Parts: C-alpha cells; sequence; structure tokens
C-alpha cells in the first residue's frame, strides 16, 4: 500500500511533533532532549539508534542508553538490536514513553 | 536535557 513515502514516528497525544526519519539509510539517534521532549533522567540522552528502511517499511533500533528501550515486545540492552513494523510501538525506557512507526505516502 | 543519566 504505496510504494514511495516516509516513515516517522507518532508520539502520544498532546506530545512532540512528529520525528520523522531520514530516507536516505543516515542514523537517527533518539533519547532525551528537545525532539522527544522526555525529561526522565532514567532515559539516556543517547537512548537509541534508528536506521529506517522505506522499502520494507522497517526500522532498526539499536540500545546505547544503559537502562532498557522495548521495541515491540522485545526489550533491549545495550548492544543489542530490535525492529520496528508500522504500527509497534519503540518505548524509550522502563516501559515509557512509546513511539508508534508510521507511513506518510507522497501522493 | 543536560543532565547525567540516572544508573
Amino acid at each position: 500500500l504505496g510504494s514511495r513515502g516516509r516513515l516517522w514516528l507518532q508520539s502520544p497525544t498532546g506530545g512532540p511533533p512528529p520525528i520523522f526519519l531520514p530516507s536516505d539509510g543516515q542514523a537517527l539517534v533518539l533519547g532525551r532532549g528537545p525532539l522527544t521532549q522526555v525529561t526522565d533522567r532514567k532515559c539516556s540522552r543517547n537512548q537509541v539508534e534508528l536506521i529506517a528502511d522505506p522499502e520494507s517499511r522497517t526500522v532498526a533500533v539499536k540500545q546505547l542508553g544503559v537502562n532498557p528501550s522495548t521495541v515491540g515486545v522485545h526489550e533491549l540492552k545495550p548492544g543489542l538490536s530490535g525492529s520496528l513494523s508500522l504500527g509497534d510501538v519503540l518505548y524509550l525506557v522502563n516501559g515509557l514513553y512509546p513511539l508508534t512507526l508510521r507511513w506518510e505516502e507522497l501522493s | 536535557y543536560d543532565e547525567s543519566t540516572d544508573e
């Protein structure tokens, strides 16, 4: 359903604006900062690194932070990675601060 | 945003 488009992360209602991911393969680090608006000290400023794949509509997520991120139903550890498909949630830290993967068409 | 991370 739609060959060309951009992948982005949706925050809870009344949260930060859409976080669109580089469609060229470049990495995007997320964590405590103005992009996610998370101020929780348990969340790292470099919590996860994301690499988007628009063709498969998936996102690879590597944990860099000390405290556990959760990608779907898989809780990560530092150095480990999980995968997000459309509709899957990324919990930035300790089962909190969910970000849902969505797809915006160009047409 | 600029604090050290907890544990």
